[PDB]
C-alpha cells in the first residue's frame, strides 16, 4: 500500500 | 459511562483487527501519513486530524477511550480523512471505501453487545440513559408514543430493574 | 379491536406445539379423541365439563382456520388441561397425564409466540394491554413500566423497530 502518490500501489 | 480499558479493548479490538486483516486494503491505513516521505506537503493544507490504525491501536492498549463512541469516532475520522484528500478514482479512495463496508457489517453487533442502539455514526443528537450512563441515538431510542417524565432509561437497565 | 394473522400461518408456527403433545407416550392418549362419555362410562362428564376440550377439536381449528390470534389457541389448550385437572383426583394417573402434558407446552410455547412477536406464550388471562398499532395483546407485567407514560395508548416493541427503521 501506501497507495497515494510519491509510491504505487 | 466510563468502562474498564480492559474491557473495551476486548470488545473493540476484534473489529479493528477486521480491518488489519483486509490485504492490501488495509495496508495505506497502518501508519500515520508521512508527507516527507510520501511527498505531499499539501496533506497539512487538507487535513487537519490525521488518524490512523496504529494511533487507534496505541489507544486501545494504553485504555485512552472511556467509551466506545470515541473509538467509532477516530474511525470515521481516519476514513473521512482518506475520502478528502485522495481523489473518487484513487486506489486509496476504494480501499477506504472497502474498510469502511467491513466496519459497518463488524460494528453494529459488537456495539450491541455493549449494551448500545447501534455502531453506526449518525447525529450528535444523543440521549444519555440516566442509570448506566451510555449514550444513544435519539433517532434509534425515541419514540412519539413513549414519555420518560424522569429521564431516558435504555432496555438493559429496565430489565436489571 | 385485534390483530388476525393469516390461518396458514397461525398453523405453522403452533402445530409444533400440539404435536409435542402428541409425542407424549402414554400420557396424551386420554386427550386425543374428545372425552365420549358413554363408551368409558362416566356420565357424570357434562355435568362436572361445561366446555369440552381435546387434541383433535384444537387441531381441526388450526386445520380450518378458527383462529383469528394465537392466545385464542392458548386457552384453548389449557382450556383442556383445567378440565382434566378439575373432573379426575389429584391422584389419579390422567391428572399427573395432564400435568406432563402442561410442564411440556410450557417448556414449547415461549420461543414460539416469541416469534409472533408477543412477550411470552403464559396463559393470557386478565392482565393484558392490546397494542394500538397491531392489535396483538400483551402481558401487563411483561410490558409496562412504572417509568412510562403512553400519551396515546401502549405500542409494543416490534410496532416501535418498524417505525424506527424506517426513519433510516
Ligand atoms: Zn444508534
Ligand atoms: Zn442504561
Ligand atoms: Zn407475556
Ligand atoms: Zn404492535
Amino acid at each position: 500500500g501506501l497507495g497515494k502518490g510519491g509510491a504505487k500501489a | 459511562k466510563i468502562f474498564k480499558p480492559e474491557e473495551l479493548r476486548q470488545a473493540l479490538m476484534p473489529t479493528l483487527e477486521a480491518l488489519y486483516r483486509q490485504d492490501p486494503e488495509s495496508l495505506p491505513f497502518r501508519q500515520p501519513v508521512d508527507p516527507q516521505l510520501l511527498g505531499i506537503p499539501d496533506y497539512f493544507d487538507i487535513v487537519k486530524s490525521p488518524m490512523d490504525l496504529s494511533t487507534i491501536k496505541r489507544k486501545l492498549d494504553t485504555g485512552q477511550y472511556q467509551e466506545p463512541w470515541q473509538y467509532v469516532d477516530d474511525i470515521w475520522l481516519m476514513f473521512n480523512n482518506a475520502w478528502l484528500y485522495n481523489r473518487k478514482t484513487s486506489r486509496v479512495y476504494k480501499y477506504c471505501s472497502k474498510l469502511s463496508e467491513v466496519f459497518e457489517q463488524e460494528i453494529d453487533p459488537v456495539m450491541q453487545s455493549l449494551g448500545y442502539c447501534c455502531g453506526r455514526k449518525l447525529g450528535e443528537l444523543f440521549v444519555e440513559c440516566t442509570e448506566c450512563g451510555r449514550k444513544m441515538h435519539q433517532i434509534c431510542v425515541l419514540h412519539h408514543e413513549i414519555i420518560w417524565p424522569a429521564g431516558f432509561v435504555c432496555d438493559g437497565c429496565l430489565k436489571k430493574s
